[PDB]
């Protein structure tokens, strides 16, 4: 005889995922600030 | 207990119904009438396998 057969087929992988990252920072050295009240003063003791 | 063909198809009904060993063997048929044949195999994470 001669026979054949069948089967099912089966394949593999290897997905893989991956993101990274980031960082950041904004600044400076202050100075007076911010005021809504702005005016000439005198200080007495 | 009663072709070739029609009897062999009882077993591999049988193996593929049994509630075990099913998920762990592969079984197969072919030929018609007289040149019927089977083929049964590892299958699975089963290793092992016999026949007698």
């Amino acid at each position: 005889r001669v026979h054949s057969y069948r089967g099912v087929l089966i394949i593999t992988d290897k997905l893989s995922v991956e993101a990274g990252s980031r960082a950041s920072l904004s600044g400076y050295i202050s100075d007076g600030g911010t005021s809504d009240v702005f005016t000439i003063c005198r200080l007495l003791d | 207990t009663a072709t070739a063909e029609n009897v062999l198809q009882q077993f591999k009904t049988q193996i593929e119904a049994d509630p075990t060993i099913k998920d762990k063997v592969s079984v197969n048929v072919t030929g018609s009438n007289g040149s019927a044949t089977m083929i049964i195999t590892k299958a699975g994470d089963n290793d092992f396998v016999k026949v007698t």
